[PDB]
């Protein structure tokens, strides 16, 4: 090395040790993709909780950072986040049918293979109200929830009609049982029933997150 | 009535293309090219991994001087590399990291990204303040930004994921001419030597022929059958080749208007995601899902070699303008220097 | 009135890459055969240049 | 714009102790390296010391090594020269000097407006001390060195600069060959081995100063002794 | 080091039988080189690297080959050719050697299973501290250090504290059972050492089950998914928490006792009693196993192992 190339060499490691500053932050931040539709409402939960509009908060000393877009070109971009926090509006009963197609291709997807998604069935809230008014019928859009009834470990809330909790749940089965049709463990969904004015929305993803985590290094250590 | 009418015309058309580029196909590039002789084995060792990406690389240019290049990653670093030291000679921060794209100029002064922030931000390498800055934010796609390449320091065109091409003039920030014709997202294009012309690929399983000055589609070519993510022009201009999620490569000729080979191998069937020939344009490289590159032998659609040195998808390689050696990039965060030995 | 102004176009475009000049297969494909021949002995890929003369020992 | 600003000169008594200052602004400090670079009354140029970007190597002149220290405070972009044990020797005009090193780079571009300190190793030969010149005429300068430039990567680690009467000096040619940002392109520079020649197409009135020749193959950096052209 | 031994015949066959300690070194290099092979594999695919137990699990499998092959072949040989010990080496370097080899691969697995247990325990109850990346050339760090810590402690007797002496029936040295001011400084060493290795990954690897077990009770865990990937972990770690604290808690609390004892365990012309000099022979073979089942419990009790080798 000449005189000029060892000062150039210098140069190089001063990068390196930059990049390396930048790689601590980037490890300890957790990388969440927001999925969903126009009404999904996934915009007032992001905005309560604080092209790609991205918020960045932190939980508990965690720092987040979600991507909230709004398609099989550039999801490939998101191979390696954390979690895929999916968002639907379980009021709606006329677009579930379109969301429970959109959900198939996103935990079916060949690049989400190994994503956790943490499911989001916004508008609890109003969901109760629909069914409480019975104006609209689920039967007329799914035949089966006729045959539905509510399983025994089921843990409504206190004040909860009952009439409501077999609705709600069979929204969540739909869901669920696309999520265990294929996968074999790979990644899992995470159903909550949350509400746009919800302030514990921070928290389901921490401890979802933390399980998601968990579950990975699980695997590191039992050699699967 | 009228729109029934117009429709049936189209289809009338379409089969008197179809005729004529059949009646000119007397034969097949595999007849032509069976008496030469084969390339042998091509062996490519690794002579350097270019480390310090925390993330995905997603494209790669080599500039002019076939030393220095520019790889782009999701980890919101720009950074160029002294190819034969394995010097970093800059580190760019990226104001949005999700970069999908990224250019080296022919001069050297420059270098362009762009990603799913919609914007192709051009950056200048030679400030008298000694750092990189960025010169110019070129707004106006309505989609992700796939690809960009220089013609000069003035002129850039970039592909969109909103199914159009658009030519730039840099220094007033304005696309001069907007190529539409694509009806699905353009994935990848690709420069000619003389910088007259360039094909853009689109998801449409389509291939585009655009005139730059004149601003229109020339020639359209089809025969894959999912979507293109890959174009590289052949050397002399006259050619081009694309990679496709069908696991195929093919090199389509554009005097004669239609497909002469096609490159694909029955063990392959993962979708290829960068295509690039050599200085004399006999091996077609491309790179693959499988976590492999496959070097080609572009006469005779025989499979030449194998570079197998990434633990994740090949997502972006090069060759060099003097065509002394190949870069690949990968999601595994490393890039490599390829070239044989004697 | 959207379709039916896309449909011209779509019928325009057709008509001006019909009128092109297309040449025989086997005279394109011996242009490509015929510039790799050229510039074979100048393509360190195809052929290893020797270890001097490669910047990447 | 570009600035480089050295402050703390002055008359000092033998023996004695002053702390010079180069403030920078209009770049980025601390990616630069800085040289201090001295030229005596009716005296040639000499390098004085060497601090990198990220001050991780400092360089010294055997002349000055053991009684100058140098220093950055890359926050507030100031540079320091520290000195001890001044003698009659050190009397001449400071220059702060700034060179940043990456593969293509420009050292030695800008130079300081210089401050001036009054007390009460390859070898670059300039033998052509004057050449009498008119304008509109070509004109060729000589250099000479007494070990090769020429390194094993190709470089050739040679550098011309020019100063004109009452001015800093200005970089013209680095490396030998290449033409420095803002330098009209009548100036070429030739050269092999250890014989460099520069050469001035039509020369022009502003063109009139010092040229000299600096070696960058190894520390410490030397200078030539200078070529003065003369209408 | 010329220490006088009698060995009877009866006890030739009965207590220090030739095939008691061979078939040991037959099974342990077996199971090792097997539990190896498995992770060679694993590593080639390289799709585990979020963590830096391979790196410590590579070095554990490694270290209980080598003491299970080193000290193989000395013990085996003795048994068949040079069977005197004070005649073939009269020079006391072979059994300088083979003390430091007992005590560098005594301590190593100890402190090595006292280290992976410290990973899983910042992997399961913080799974937010641990970063994205293991870093291995940051890994080996802390097992280059566990080693020197290891071979630090083999070379005391070499320095003039404590001492290597041939022990019943005389095919292998080991640090004395005296009462001397060294043997006592030296002996309380290596049981505190070794106590405390295996104490620290009892009391962490307690603490892991501790958490993974608060999980499996969660009501919300229980319905989000089928937690069987916890039921196996939990199996794991209780593993570590028998074999390790079985095989070798009785022989560092032998060595205690041993070297406290008033009167002295040894007489003062330098011989043990007879039944002290078998129970540390008996003492040793049961901590012989736990470098047989470190590859077992780490590696080879795993059912996503077990199908691979299917
Ligand atoms: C502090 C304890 C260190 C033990 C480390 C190591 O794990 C020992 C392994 C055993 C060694 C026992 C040594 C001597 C006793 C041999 C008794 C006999 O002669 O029959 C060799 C025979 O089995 C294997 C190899």
């Amino acid at each position: 090395l000449s005189a000029e190339d060892k000062a150039a060499v210098e140069r190089s490691k001063m990068i390196e040790k930059q990049l390396q500053k930048d790689k601590q932050v980037y490890r300890r931040t957790l990388r969440l993709l927001l999925l969903g539709a126009d009404n999904s409402g996934k915009s007032t939960i992001v905005k309560q909780m604080r092209g790609i509009f991205e918020t960045k908060f932190q939980v508990d000393k965690v720092n987040f950072h979600m991507f909230d877009v709004g398609r099989r070109k550039w999801i490939q971009c998101f191979n390696d986040v954390t979690a895929i926090i999916f968002v639907v509006d379980s009021s709606d009963y006329n677009r579930l049918q379109e969301a429970l197609n959109d959900f198939k291709s996103i935990w079916n997807n060949r690049w989400l293979r190994t994503i956790s998604v943490i499911l989001f069935l916004n508008k609890q809230d109003l969901l109760a109200e629909k069914v409480l008014a019975g104006k609209s019928k689920i039967e007329d859009y799914f035949p089966e929830f006729a045959r539905y009834t509510t399983p025994e470990d089921a843990t409504p809330e206190p004040g909860e009609d009952p009439r409501v909790t077999r609705a709600k749940y069979f929204i969540r089965k739909e869901f669920v049982d696309i999520s265990t049709a294929s996968g074999d463990g790979r990644h899992i969904c995470y159903p909550h029933f949350t509400c746009s004015v919800d302030t514990e929305n921070a928290r389901r993803i921490f401890n979802d997150c933390k399980d998601i985590i968990l579950q990975m290094n699980l695997r590191e250590y039992n050699l699967v | 009535s009228e729109l029934d009418q117009l429709r049936q015309e189209a289809e009338q058309l379409k089969n008197q293309i179809r005729d004529a580029r059949k009646a000119c196909a007397d034969a097949t590039l595999s007849q032509i090219t069976n008496n030469i002789d084969p390339v042998g084995r091509i062996q490519m060792r690794t002579r350097r991994t270019l480390r310090g990406h925390l993330a995905k690389i997603y494209a790669m240019h080599w500039g002019t001087d076939s030393r220095l290049l520019v790889s782009a990653s999701q980890d919101g670093k720009l950074i160029i590399w002294d190819s034969y030291t394995t010097n970093k000679v800059h580190a760019i921060p990226l104001r949005s990291s999700w970069v999908m794209t990224c250019a080296y100029a022919p001069s050297g002064n420059y270098v362009a990204c762009g990603g799913l922030d919609n914007i192709c931000s051009i950056y200048n390498l030679k400030t008298r303040e000694g750092n990189v800055r960025v010169s110019r934010e070129l707004a106006g796609h309505t989609g992700y930004l796939s690809c960009c390449r220089f013609l000069d320091d003035n002129q850039i065109v970039t592909s969109s994921g909103d199914t159009t091409c658009a030519l730039w003039d840099i220094e007033t920030g304005q696309q001069t001419t907007t190529f539409t014709g694509h009806t699905g997202d353009v994935m990848s294009l690709s420069l000619a030597p003389d910088t007259r012309l360039f094909v853009s690929g689109a998801c449409d399983a389509s291939a585009k022929l655009w005139d730059v000055r004149e601003g229109m589609c020339r020639q359209t070519f089809t025969g894959h059958e999912s979507d293109i993510n890959a174009i590289c022009f052949f050397p002399n201009g006259n050619a081009f080749a694309t990679g496709s999620d069908d696991a195929t490569c093919r090199l389509f000729d554009l005097r004669a208007d239609q497909e002469l080979m096609t490159y694909s191998h029955d063990n392959i069937i993962c979708g290829i995601t960068s295509v690039s020939f050599s200085k004399s344009g006999r091996l077609l490289l491309a790179g693959y899902d499988d976590f492999n590159c496959n070097v080609w032998d572009a006469l005779k659609a025989d499979r030449a070699g194998v570079l197998a040195g990434h633990d994740n998808r090949v997502s972006c390689l090069g060759v060099t303008d003097d065509g002394m050696a190949v870069a690949t990039g990968s999601w595994d965060s490393f890039l490599k220097i390829w070239n044989g030995s004697s | 009135t959207a379709s039916i102004a896309q449909a011209r176009k779509l019928v325009e475009q057709l008509k001006m890459e019909a009128n092109i000049d297309r040449i025989k297969v086997s005279k394109a494909a011996a242009d490509l055969m015929a510039y790799c021949e050229a510039h074979a002995k100048e393509d360190p890929l195809l052929t290893p240049v020797p270890a001097s003369e490669n910047p990447f020992r | 714009d570009v600035q480089l600003v050295e402050s703390g000169g002055g008359l000092v008594q033998p023996g004695g102790s002053r702390k010079l200052s180069c403030s920078a602004s209009g770049f980025a400090f601390s990616s630069f390296g800085m040289h201090w670079v001295r030229q005596a009354p009716e005296k040639g140029l000499e390098w004085v010391a060497y601090i990198s970007s990220g001050s991780g190597t400092i360089y010294y002149a055997d002349t000055v090594k053991g009684r100058f220290t140098i220093s950055r405070d890359d926050p507030k972009n100031t540079l320091f020269l520290q000195m001890t044990s001044l003698r009659s020797e050190d009397t001449a005009m400071y220059y702060c000097v700034r060179s940043i090193y990456y593969y293509g780079s420009s050292p030695f571009d800008f130079w300081g407006q210089g401050t001036t300190l009054t007390v009460s190793d390859i070898v670059m030969t300039q033998a052509t001390s004057s050449v009498p010149v008119t304008p509109g005429e070509s004109v060729s300068i000589s250099c000479r060195s007494s070990k090769s430039l020429l390194h094993s990567n190709g470089n050739t680690y040679l550098y011309w600069f020019l100063q004109r009467p009452g001015q800093s000096p200005q970089l013209l040619i680095y490396r030998m060959s290449n033409l420095a940002s803002g330098v009209p392109d009548r100036f070429s520079g030739s050269g092999s081995g250890t014989a460099f020649t520069l050469t001035i197409s039509r020369l022009e009135a502003e063109d009139v100063g010092v040229y000299y020749c600096m070696q960058h193959l190894e520390y410490p950096l030397t200078f030539g002794a200078g070529t003065k052209l003369e209408l | 080091c010329f220490r006088p031994t009698n060995i009877t015949l009866e006890e030739r066959r009965l207590i220090a039988s030739p095939w008691f300690a061979a078939s040991f070194c037959v099974v342990g290099l077996a199971s090792n080189l097997l539990a190896l092979s498995v992770l060679a594999g694993a590593r080639q695919g390289g799709s585990h690297t979020r963590s830096s137990f391979l790196t410590f699990l590579c070095g554990l499998v490694l270290t209980d080959f080598l003491g299970l092959l080193v000290t193989g072949t000395i013990v085996v040989s003795q048994h068949a050719a040079l069977f005197e010990w004070h005649a073939v080496d009269p020079g006391c370097r072979l059994c300088r050697f083979m003390g430091v080899v007992m005590i560098f691969f005594g301590l190593s697995p100890l402190l090595l299973g006292a280290a992976m247990a410290s990973e899983r325990y910042l992997g399961i109850t913080r799974p937010f501290s641990r970063p994205a990346v293991a870093s291995q050339r940051r890994a080996w760090a802390t097992v280059g250090l566990v080693w020197a810590a290891a071979l630090a402690l083999g070379l005391l007797p070499l320095l003039g504290v404590g001492r290597y002496t041939v022990q019943y029936p005389g095919s292998w040295c080991f640090l004395t059972l005296g009462a001397e001011s060294g043997d006592v400084a030296f002996g309380l060493l290596f049981s505190m050492l070794g106590g405390l290795s295996v104490g620290l990954s009892f009391l962490l690897n307690t603490v892991s089950v501790a958490t993974l077990c608060h999980v499996y009770h969660g009501q919300e865990a229980a319905q989000q998914r089928p937690r069987d990937s916890e039921v196996e972990m939990m199996a794991q770690l209780l593993g570590i928490m028998v074999v390790a604290s079985v095989c070798w808690l009785p022989l560092l609390v032998f060595i205690a006792q041993t070297v406290l004892r008033n009167p002295p365990a040894m007489s003062p012309a330098g011989q043990l009693s007879r039944t002290t000099e078998k129970e540390l022979l008996i003492y040793l073979r049961v901590a012989t196993w736990n470098q047989i089942l470190d590859p077992w419990v780490y590696i080879l009790f795993r059912r996503a192992v077990l199908r691979r080798l299917q």
